[PDB]
RNA sequence: CCCGCAGAAGAAGCACCGGCUAACUCCGUGCCAGCAGCCGCGGUAAUACGGAGGGUGCAAGCGUUAAUCGGAAUUACUGGGCGUAAAGCGCACGCAGGCGGUUUGUUAAGUCAGAUGUGAAAUCCCCGGGCUCAACCUGGGAACUGCAUCUGAUACUGGCAAG
RNA sequence: UAGCUAGUAGGUGGGGUAACGGCUCACCUAGGCGACGAUCCCUAGCUGGUCUGAGAGGAUGACCAGCCACACUGGAACUGA
C-alpha cells in the first residue's frame, strides 16, 4: 500500500506570441508507512493530469528512511534553496508537530512522532526537498556501528 | 450550560451515529441520517485538513455532551498526565459519572443519565453526587438511591442495555441496581472509531 | 517579642492555620521566623487536624517565646492524644 | 556578529510604535467631534465615507470613521473612539463606537447588531 | 585568613594607602565568553610598603575612611 | 594554525575526507595526539603516527566505509573566542549518542560517554559524527 | 447541608458563513449604500454589502478595542547576514582591547569534582488529602538551574619559569 | 552627555556617634573617579514572582509575601528602647 497526498497546485503561465497560455503544476508525496517516501512534481494543461503526472513522478524516486519506531533516529537538519528544516524525534503520543509539506512528507513516510520546524523560505517544493533530504541522510545505529565500531 | 438542540441533526453533521438518541426505533428509520443537517445537506462535504480535526473533536464532544471549555480542560489534563494524550483524554471522558451511569445501563441516553445524576438520584459510594462531570475511580459503587429505584425510566433503560454491549471494565447488577467501576478502560476496549490523534493535533499548534 | 501564634490561611469560611514562630510586631500572617506545624479546625473525621512538631516549640519557648492561647490549647490536645 | 562585537554593543531589539497613537494604550478615548464630513477614499474604491474630526480628552486632534449604515453625529457631539484604520485617505485609524456615547446604533440593523449598538428587537 | 583578595597596586600617592585592582575572569551571561572584569579598591598600608606594580594580598577590615575598608596583608611579588 | 591549531586539524580532517584523501598530515601537538587517540579508539580513523623530533608531524589516516567518509561532521566547539565548559550533568549528546563529543577533562581527553561515566565534565573540544 | 411541596414548570444568547477559516442560498442594492484584519468586494447580483432562511462556532456569555509575548530565525547566544537584494570604512599604519606556534616545570586563577552553608513562605511541578466535583484549600516532596566556603583534580585556558 | 571632583582623595589630631567612618573640624599631603562609561540628562520603587515562549529569551512587578521610601510642600528637632 502507498499513501498518496497532494501538497500544492498552482497556475503557472507563459506569455505566448499573442496572449498568454496557462499550465498547472502539482506537488505530490507518496510513501508507505514503513520509511519510504518520494515526491513528484508534474505540470499539465489541466489540474488532474498535473496531479497524475506528479503521482507517477512520486512513485518512482522513492527513498528509504531508517525510522526508529514511528519517530526519527536523531535530530536532523535539511536545506534546499534557502529552506532550512529541523526535525527531531518526539515521545509516543506526540503527533506530527510539523507544518505544511513537512506534515505531509512525515505522514506518508510513516512517521508519527516528530517535532519539526521549517526556517527559510517555506516554498513547498523546496521544503519538501529539504525534508526528503534530511530524512535520507539520517543514520540508524546499525550503519553507524557498521561504519565505525561495534 | 448543556447543548439543548435537536439531537439527530448533530449526528448528521458528524456523519456517523452518535448514541444520543437511544431506544427501539433504530435511526435512519428515525429520521434521515447521512445528509449533513441543512439546506445544503446534499452538497458535497469534502473538507480541509483543519476540517477533519474539527469534525472529530466535535463528534467526541457530541457523544459525551461536554462543552468546549471542559473539553479543552480535559485535553490539558490528559496532556499533563503520563502516557499518550489521546487515550488519556478518552479515559478522562469515560470516567465521567454521566457516562458511567449511562454505560451501566440504568440511564437510557447520556442525557437521561445526566438527568438522573443531576436530580439527586445516584449515589457514588453510598452518598448522593449530582455532578455530571464527577470522576468515577476504579472501585466506586454507583447506585440508584432507594427513593428512585422505583423510577420506571431507569428500569426501562436497563433492558435496552444488554442489547448494547456491556463494558468489560465495569460490572453492574440489575436486580439490586448498582454497579462497580473496576478499572480505567483501555483504548482497545473503548469500542469506537475515535481517531484521537487528530484531536491532539487540533489543540497542538 | 517572639510568640508562637496562628497565621490564618486557607480559604474563606474554611480556615487553615499555620503555627508560626514570629516577632510579635509583624502582621498575623506576614513576616515570620519559622513554621512549626499547622492546625485545621474544620476537620472532624477528616484526618490530621493538628500537627505540631513540639521539639521546635520547646526550643523556642526555652528562649522566651510566648504562646498564644490557641496554640497552648492545641499543645494540650496533642499531648493528651499522645 | 562577532562575540566581541556583541559584547561591546549588544543587539538592539527594534521597537515598533503603535499605529493608534492617540489612544495611548487606552482601549477607547472620549472625543469632542469638531466637524463631520464625507471624504473620498483611494483610487480603486469609489464612495463617500462618513468621517469626523474629533479632539480627544488627551489633547490629540484626530480623524475618526463613523461606520455603519446611517449617522447622527453633529458638530460638537461627544463620542467614544476605538482603534482600527480604514483603507481610506491617509490619517484615518480610529473608528467611532456606535451606541457608546452621543453615537447611536444604526437603524433597523439585525445582524452583527452588537457591533453597531442596536439593541435586540423584542420580536 | 578570611578571604585574602590578591591583586596588584595601581597608585601609591595617598599617604598610608594604596589602590589595588583585582582581575576576575567571569563568563558573559548571554554570550558565554569569558571576559575580564576589574575591581579597583582603596587599601590601607600603614608603612607605605607598596609600590606601583607590586602584587599584594589584602583582607577586608572595618571602614578606615570614606571608601577604604581593605587592609594590606602581604606583598607577594615586590615587582619593580 | 595561526591561532586555533585544533580547528586546523579538524578542518584538515573534513577537507581531506571531502577530497577522498587517504591520509592527512599536520604539525603535531600533544593535544592533537590526544584527540587523535580518541578518534582512532572510536573508529573514526584508522591510525596515526607522529614522526620527527624537532618538527614532529602527525599522520592521520582517514577511513571510508565504501566511497563515503566515516566522519560526516566534525565541528570545533570551544574555540579561542568561546571556550565551552560543561558540568558532567550537561555534557552534550552528539546526534543522539550516535556521534561523540570529545571533551577535555581533568583526567585527560576522553569521549563524552567516558566523561559522563567518570562523573566529570570539562572543556568541549569538538563534535564528531 | 438535609427534608418536604407543587409543577416543565422560573431560566439562551452572541459572533460568523469568498480565501486564510468551520459554515450558503434566495431576495434587495447597484463602484451607491456600504464592507474590510489582509487579500480585497460592490458599475444589474454580489456565497464579500443589507434582510431572510439555513448553517457553523462558542455559550451565560459572545464579539470588538487596547496591550504583552508568540508566530518573527524580523537583532539570529541557542539562531541571520554584507559580490549584485540592506550591509567591507577610499587606503594604510597603529595604541588600548580581543586572540595567540611548540616542549617541559610550576601554580592552581578559570574549569571540573565532592562537600558544606545559604538560596524566606507563598507561587510553579509531583504524589496525596479536604471541600458532593471543580475551581479553591492543603500535607509531604521536588525545584529554586544561584551565591559563598572548604577539600580535591590538573586535560585545557590563564599565570610564573625555562626553553 | 568625555572629563568630573576641593571634606574632593588621603593623613594626623580634636570632636561627635550606640557604633566604624570626612561623620565633623584644624592642619597637612595632592590626591580620587573615568572610555570595564566617570560626569551629566532621561526614565524607574526593588525582589520572590507574573505573563508569554519548546527553550534560550522578551515583557512585566496589579493581588499576595519580603525590603525601601513617603505622609499638604520645604525645613528642623524633641520625646523616646
Amino acid at each position: 500500500e502507498l499513501q498518496e497526498k497532494l501538497i500544492a497546485v498552482n497556475r503557472v503561465s507563459k506569455t505566448v506570441k499573442g496572449g498568454r497560455i496557462f499550465s498547472f503544476t502539482a506537488l505530490t508525496v507518496v510513501g508507505d508507512g514503513n520509511g519510504r517516501v518520494g515526491f513528484g512534481y508534474g505540470k499539465a494543461r489541466e489540474v488532474p493530469a498535473a496531479i497524475q503526472k506528479a503521482m507517477e513522478k512520486a512513485r518512482r524516486n522513492m527513498i528509504n528512511v531508517a525510522l526508529n519506531n514511528g519517530t526519527l533516529q536523531h535530530p536532523v537538519k535539511g536545506v534546499h534553496t534557502g529552506s532550512r528544516v529541523f526535525m527531531q524525534p518526539a515521545s509516543e503520543g506526540t503527533g506530527i508537530i510539523a507544518g505544511g509539506a513537512m506534515r505531509a512528507v512525515l505522514e506518508v513516510a510513516g512517521v508519527h512522532n516528530v517535532l519539526a520546524k521549517a526556517y527559510g523560505s517555506t516554498n513547498p517544493i523546496n521544503v519538501v526537498r529539504a525534508t526528503i533530504d534530511g530524512l535520507e541522510n539520517m543514520n540508524s545505529p546499525e550503519m553507524v556501528a557498521a561504519k565505525r565500531g561495534k | 450550560a448543556r447543548y439543548l438542540g435537536p439531537k439527530l441533526k448533530l449526528s448528521r453533521r458528524e456523519g456517523t451515529d452518535l448514541f444520543l438518541k437511544s431506544g427501539v426505533r433504530a435511526i435512519d428509520t428515525k429520521c434521515k441520517i447521512e445528509q449533513a443537517p441543512g439546506q445544503h445537506g446534499a452538497r458535497k462535504p469534502r473538507l480541509s485538513d483543519y476540517g477533519v480535526q474539527l469534525r472529530e473533536k466535535q463528534k467526541v464532544r457530541r457523544i459525551y455532551g461536554v462543552l468546549e471549555r471542559q473539553f479543552r480542560n480535559y485535553y490539558k489534563e490528559a496532556a499533563r498526565l503520563k502516557g499518550n494524550t489521546g487515550e488519556n483524554l478518552l479515559a478522562l471522558l469515560e470516567g465521567r459519572l454521566d457516562n458511567v451511569v449511562y454505560r451501566m445501563g440504568f440511564g437510557a441516553t447520556r442525557a437521561e443519565a445526566r438527568q438522573l445524576v443531576s436530580h439527586k438520584a445516584i449515589m457514588v459510594n453510598g452518598r448522593v453526587v449530582n455532578i455530571a462531570s464527577y470522576q468515577v475511580s476504579p472501585n466506586d459503587v454507583v447506585s440508584i438511591r432507594e427513593k428512585a429505584k422505583k423510577q420506571s425510566r431507569v428500569k426501562a433503560a436497563l433492558e435496552l442495555a444488554e442489547q448494547r454491549e456491556k463494558p468489560t471494565w465495569l460490572e453492574v447488577d440489575a436486580g439490586k441496581m448498582e454497579g462497580t467501576f473496576k478499572r480505567k478502560p483501555e483504548r482497545s476496549d473503548l469500542s469506537a472509531d475515535i481517531n484521537e490523534h487528530l484531536i491532539v493535533e487540533l489543540y497542538s499548534k | 517579642m517572639v510568640t508562637i501564634r496562628l497565621a490564618r490561611h486557607g480559604a474563606k469560611k474554611r480556615p487553615f492555620y499555620q503555627v508560626v514562630v514570629a516577632d510579635s510586631r509583624n502582621a498575623r500572617n506576614g513576616r515570620f521566623i519559622e513554621r512549626v506545624g499547622f492546625f485545621n479546625p474544620i476537620a472532624s473525621e477528616k484526618e490530621e487536624g493538628t500537627r505540631l512538631d513540639l521539639d521546635r516549640i520547646a526550643h523556642w519557648v526555652g528562649q522566651g517565646a510566648t504562646i498564644s492561647d490557641r496554640v497552648a490549647a492545641l499543645i494540650k490536645e496533642v499531648n493528651k492524644a499522645a | 556578529a562577532t562575540v566581541n562585537q556583541l559584547v561591546r554593543k549588544p543587539r538592539a531589539r527594534k521597537v515598533a510604535k503603535s499605529n493608534v497613537p492617540a489612544l495611548e494604550a487606552c482601549p477607547q478615548k472620549r472625543g469632542v467631534c469638531t466637524r463631520v464630513y464625507t471624504t473620498t477614499p483611494k483610487k480603486p474604491n469609489s464612495a463617500l465615507r462618513k468621517v469626523c474630526r474629533v479632539r480627544l480628552t488627551n489633547g490629540f486632534e484626530v480623524t475618526s470613521y463613523i461606520g455603519g449604515e446611517g449617522h447622527n453625529l453633529q458638530e460638537h457631539s461627544v463620542i467614544l473612539i476605538r482603534g482600527g484604520r480604514v483603507k481610506d485617505l491617509p490619517g484615518v485609524r480610529y473608528h467611532t463606537v456606535r451606541g457608546a456615547l452621543d453615537c447611536s446604533g444604526v437603524k433597523d440593523r439585525k445582524q452583527a447588531r452588537s457591533k453597531y449598538g442596536v439593541k435586540r428587537p423584542k420580536a | 585568613k578570611i578571604r585574602t583578595l590578591q591583586g596588584r597596586v595601581v597608585s601609591d600617592k595617598m599617604e598610608k594607602s594604596i589602590v589595588v585592582a583585582i582581575e576576575r575572569f567571569v563568563k558573559h551571561p548571554i554570550y558565554g565568553k569569558f571576559i575580564k572584569r576589574t575591581t579597583k579598591l582603596h587599601v590601607h598600608d600603614e608603612n607605605n610598603e607598596c609600590g606601583i606594580g607590586d602584587v599584594v594580598e589584602i583582607r577586608e577590615c572595618r571602614p578606615l575612611s570614606k571608601t577604604k575598608s581593605w587592609t594590606l596583608v602581604r606583598v607577594v611579588e615586590k615587582a619593580v | 594554525s595561526m591561532q586555533d591549531p585544533i580547528a586546523d586539524m579538524l578542518t584538515r580532517i573534513r577537507n581531506g575526507q571531502a577530497a577522498n584523501k587517504a591520509a592527512v598530515t599536520m604539525p603535531s601537538s600533544k593535544l592533537k595526539v590526544a584527540i587523535a587517540n580518541v578518534l582512532k579508539e572510536e573508529g573514526f580513523i584508522e591510525d596515526f603516527k607522529v614522526e620527527g623530533d624537532t618538527k614532529p608531524e602527525l599522520e592521520l589516516t582517514l577511513k571510508y566505509f565504501q566511497g563515503k567518509a566515516v566522519v560526516e561532521s566534525i565541528q570545533r566547539v570551544s574555540r579561542p573566542g568561546l571556550r565551552i565548559y560543561k558540568r558532567k550533568d550537561e555534557l552534550p549528546k552528539v546526534m543522539a549518542g550516535l556521534g561523540i563529543a570529545v571533551v577535555s577533562t581533568s583526567k585527560g581527553v576522553m569521549t563524552d560517554r567516558a566523561a559522563r561515566q567518570a562523573g566529570l565534565g570539562g572543556e568541549i573540544i569538538c563534535y564528531v559524527a
